[PDB]
């Protein structure tokens, strides 16, 4: 079901790969080669890190709800959950 | 009227060198390891 889901997600032609991350910044599903899956997985890792205490400092009362990154080359963005986030990256263009 | 010469001697002495010293320091080196076990993706089944 969830595979499934996960390919009409990949099918769409904005999205450019999807990562799993499950282990604290180590994925187990990806659609994308191996140099990319360990580099946003880990990146994307610490960043969540950072935005949850972000929100956490400026209100002491709130959590994440979403986060997104856009840049030159491409666009990232990610949800928070209660053990592991999802990375999806698109071609902006 | 009796005059009596005398000749007086006293005990020598000993002495000794000796040396003091604070604390003393060496020195020392680290180089921190970065060490990178960790796999690309394992497709857990937890």
């Amino acid at each position: 079901e969830v595979e499934e889901t996960l390919k009409r997600l990949q099918s769409q032609k904005g999205v450019q790969g999807i990562i799993v991350v499950n282990t604290e910044g180590i994925p187990i599903k990806s659609t994308m080669d191996n140099p990319t899956t360990t580099q946003y997985a880990s990146l994307m890792h610490s960043f969540i890190l950072k935005a949850r205490s972000t929100v956490r400092d400026i209100d002491p009362q709130n959590d994440l709800t979403f986060l997104r990154i856009r840049s030159k080359k491409n666009e990232i963005m990610v949800a928070p959950d209660k053990d592991y986030f999802l990375i999806v990256i698109q071609n902006p263009t | 009227i009796r005059w009596e010469t005398k000749s007086c001697q006293t005990a020598s002495i000993a002495t000794a060198s000796a040396s003091a010293q604070a604390r003393n320091h060496v020195d020392a080196q680290v180089q921190t390891e970065a060490p990178v076990p960790v796999s690309v993706q394992p497709p857990s089944q937890y």
